[PDB]
RNA sequence: AAAGUUGCUGCAGUUAAAAAGCUCGUAGUUGGAUCUCUCUCGGCCGAAGCGUUUACUUUGAAAAAAUU
C-alpha cells in the first residue's frame, strides 16, 4: 500500500524530470511535500508550482524546469546530529558545490547549509542535485 | 561486446564531465 | 439589534443599526429582524479608495442571515452611497495547544476552531450569493501564497463587481492574497 | 488492490466539492430525521436508509444536510442495533454457506469461501473490540451464529 | 508531445476522463423530475437509482433499476436539475 | 586491505549458487491526508502549577594519564 507519499513526489518528480517534461502532477499532497518542494524552488530547481484543492488530500501541479539531476528521499528518517552531516552529504551529494540533503529541524524544513547556519540537526528527508 | 570495468570506467568520467559543466555553468552566472 | 461581545458601541454600528431599524419600520423585512441581532462592524477602504461595510454576526443565527442576505444586501445599498455591504460570521480563533500555554486546556479544542477551518468558513461566508466550486493555491517564486478561488458560473452577474471588495476585505482581515475566477464549464 | 481477492476495481462514488445543500431541495433537517427514524422502525440497515433517501426524497448526502451521519443519529435515537450492519451481513453469509455445506457437503468450494468469510469476520471483530463498539468478551462461534440473524 | 497545461484541462477532455481520474472528481449522477402522465405531482429521483420509485399518489411505477441509469417509464416526462 | 566474497552505508536469487503448489493465517516490522504559559506572596521580577507524556535535536556542567 502507499506509505511515505514524499516518496511517491518525488519518484514522481524524477521519472517525469528525465523524460524531458514540462508539467508533473503528484498526488496526494502533504504539507512536508509542499515545504520540500519550496525548498526546493527557492534554490532554482522546479520553478513554480501550484495546488490544487480537493475535499481529500490534494494534488500539485509543478512546472518542471531542466534543472534537476535527481532529487530522493531516505527513507527511514534518521536522526541526524549536527557533526554526522558532514558524513551525510559525503555519502549523498556527489560533488560539493550543488546538491542538498533537506533536513526536518525544529527550526523547520531546510537545506543542510542552513541547518550549519541555525546550529541545529535533526532528521532526514532528502536530498536533491 | 566490451567487459563491464571500462563501461563503468566511461559512465563514471562521463558524470564527472558532466557536473565540472554544471559547475562551471553556475559559476559563470555570477 | 447590536449586541457587541466587548459591550461597546462605536458610532458606526449604533449608525446601520438605525439604519436597520428604519429598514424593519418600513419594508417587508419584519417579521424576522426582530428575532434577530448583530455583534460588530468595521469599514474597510479597498481596491484603492472605495469603502466597504463588514457586519461581524454571531454564529448560530447565520444561517437566518442567509435567508435575507440578498434583500439587507440591496436595501443596505439603497439606503447607503456608493458601497459594498458583506455579513461575515464572528469566528472564535482558539491557539494551537503548545507545551507552553494556560491550564485551561482541559479538553481538546474542536476542529472547527482551528485556524484553517475558521478562514474556510470567512471565505466561504464572505461570497454568500455566489457558491465556492474550487481552489488552487499558487506559490510564488519568493514564496508567498495566492489563492485562486472558483466561484459560480450560474449566478456570476450578481457578484461581477464585489471580487475586488472581497479580496481587499480577505486581504485585510487575513493578510492573505485572493483572487476570484468564474469557470466556462462546472 | 483487494483484501483477500486479487482484483483491483477502480468503481466508487465521487463525491462533489460543494458540500453545500443545494437550492432545489426544500427538505429540512427535521424532515429528513423522522424519515431517517420511520425506515429504522420499518428495520433497515443505514445503507438502505441512505439508498432510499438518495433515490425517492432527493438528499444526495445526509451528511450535509442534518450536519450528521445516519449512524450517529440513530445512536443519538437509540434506534441504533447492536451489531454493526456489516458484522451482521458477514455472519448472515457464514449461516447460509453452512446451511449450504450441510446439504452439500463435497462443495468444497463452499468450504474455501467459508474460511475466507470467517476470516474477514475475525479480522471485523478484532477492529470492533479495538474501538470499544463490541464487548470484550465476544466472540464468534460456529453454532453461535443463527442466534444473532 | 510533452508539453500540455495540466492545469487547465479542455471541457471535453474533462468529460472524457474518469470521474475518480478527473483533476477534481466529480460525479457523472444528477437528480431529476419526473411527472407521471396519470397526475402532475412532480418527483424527485437519482439518474442511477436502485431502487424502484413509486408515485405518491398514483403509485405507478417511475423508474425500474438497470446496471447504469434507471429506466423511466415509457410515458413520464422527466427534467434535469441545476 | 584490495573485497560491494557477509553488503547499515552497499550484494544477490528467469537462463549462472538461490523465490515456496495456492489461499487463509499470531507476534514482530511498516503505515494516507488534516489541528498557527500563567496563578499567588516577597524585591518591571523572583518562588509555584508547569503545558498530555515520550522518541528526536541543541546547550551547559562534569568526565585519568600515556597513546592518537
Amino acid at each position: 500500500v502507499r506509505m511515505n507519499v514524499l516518496a511517491d513526489a518525488l519518484k514522481s518528480i524524477n521519472n517525469a524530470e528525465k523524460r524531458g517534461k514540462r508539467q508533473v502532477l503528484i498526488r496526494p499532497c502533504s504539507k512536508v511535500i509542499v515545504r520540500f518542494l519550496t525548498v526546493m524552488m527557492k534554490h532554482g530547481y522546479i520553478g513554480e508550482f501550484e495546488i490544487i484543492d480537493d475535499h481529500r488530500a490534494g494534488k500539485i501541479v509543478v512546472n518542471l524546469t531542466g534543472r534537476l539531476n535527481k532529487c530522493g528521499v531516505i527513507s527511514p528518517r534518521f536522526d541526524v546530529q549536527l557533526k554526522d552531516l558532514e558524513k551525510w552529504q559525503n555519502n549523498l551529494l556527489p560533488s560539493r558545490q550543488f546538491g542538498f540533503i533537506v533536513l526536518t529541524t525544529s527550526a523547520g524544513i531546510m537545506d543542510h547549509e542552513e541547518a550549519r547556519r541555525k546550529h541545529t540537526g535533526g532528521k532526514i528527508l532528502g536530498f536533491f542535485f | 561486446v566490451l567487459p563491464k570495468k571500462e563501461k563503468m570506467k566511461l559512465r563514471r568520467e562521463q558524470w564527472l564531465q558532466k557536473i565540472e559543466a554544471i559547475k562551471l555553468a553556475e559559476q559563470k552566472h555570477r | 439589534i447590536v449586541k457587541p461581545n466587548g459591550e461597546k458601541p462605536d458610532e458606526f454600528e449604533s449608525g446601520i443599526s438605525q439604519a436597520l431599524l428604519e429598514l424593519e419600520m418600513n419594508s417587508d423585512l419584519k417579521a424576522q429582524l426582530r428575532e434577530l441581532n448583530i455583534t460588530a462592524a468595521k469599514e474597510i477602504e479597498v481596491g484603492g479608495g472605495r469603502k466597504a461595510i463588514i457586519i461581524f454576526v454571531p454564529v448560530p443565527q447565520l444561517k437566518s442571515f442567509q435567508k435575507i442576505q440578498v434583500r439587507l444586501v440591496r436595501e443596505l445599498e439603497k439606503k447607503f452611497s456608493g458601497k459594498h455591504v458583506v455579513f461575515i460570521a464572528q469566528r472564535r480563533i482558539l491557539p494551537k495547544p503548545t507545551r507552553k500555554s494556560r491550564t485551561k486546556n482541559k479538553q481538546k479544542r474542536p476542529r472547527s476552531r482551528t485556524l484553517t477551518a475558521v478562514h474556510d468558513a470567512i471565505l466561504e461566508d464572505l461570497v454568500f450569493p455566489s457558491e465556492i466550486v474550487g481552489k488552487r493555491i499558487r506559490v510564488k517564486l519568493d514564496g508567498s501564497r495566492l489563492i485562486k478561488v472558483h466561484l459560480d458560473k450560474a449566478q456570476q452577474n450578481n457578484v461581477e463587481h464585489k471580487v475586488e471588495t472581497f479580496s481587499g476585505v480577505y486581504k485585510k482581515l487575513t493578510g492573505k492574497d485572493v483572487n476570484f475566477e468564474f469557470p466556462e464549464f462546472q | 488492490g483487494r483484501m483477500h481477492a486479487p482484483g483491483k476495481g477502480l468503481s466508487q462514488s465521487a463525491l462533489p466539492y460543494r458540500r453545500s445543500v443545494p437550492t432545489w431541495l426544500k427538505l429540512t433537517s427535521d424532515d429528513v430525521k423522522e424519515q431517517i427514524y420511520k425506515l429504522a422502525k420499518k428495520g433497515l440497515t443505514p445503507s438502505q436508509i441512505g439508498v432510499i433517501l438518495r433515490d425517492s426524497h432527493g438528499v444526495a448526502q445526509v451528511r450535509f444536510v442534518t450536519g450528521n451521519k445516519i449512524l450517529r443519529i440513530l445512536k443519538s435515537k437509540g434506534l441504533a442495533p447492536d451489531l454493526p450492519e456489516d458484522l451482521y451481513h458477514l455472519i448472515k453469509k457464514a449461516v447460509a454457506v453452512r446451511k449450504h455445506l450441510e446439504r452439500n457437503r463435497k462443495d468444497k468450494d463452499a468450504k474455501f469461501r467459508l474460511i475466507l468469510i470467517e476470516s474477514r469476520i475475525h479480522r471485523l471483530a478484532r477492529y470492533y473490540k479495538t474501538k470499544r463498539v463490541l464487548p470484550p468478551n465476544w466472540k464468534y462461534e460456529s453454532s453461535t451464529a443463527s442466534a444473532l440473524v | 508531445p510533452l508539453a500540455k497545461d495540466l492545469l487547465h484541462p479542455s471541457p471535453e477532455e474533462e468529460k472524457r476522463k474518469h470521474k475518480k481520474k478527473r483533476l477534481v472528481q466529480s460525479p457523472n449522477s444528477y437528480f431529476m423530475d419526473v411527472k407521471c402522465p396519470g397526475c402532475y405531482k412532480i418527483t424527485t429521483v437519482f439518474s442511477h437509482a436502485q431502487t424502484v420509485v413509486l408515485c405518491v399518489g398514483c403509485s405507478t411505477v417511475l423508474c425500474q433499476p438497470t446496471g447504469g441509469k434507471a429506466r423511466l417509464t415509457e410515458g413520464c416526462s422527466f427534467r434535469r436539475k441545476q
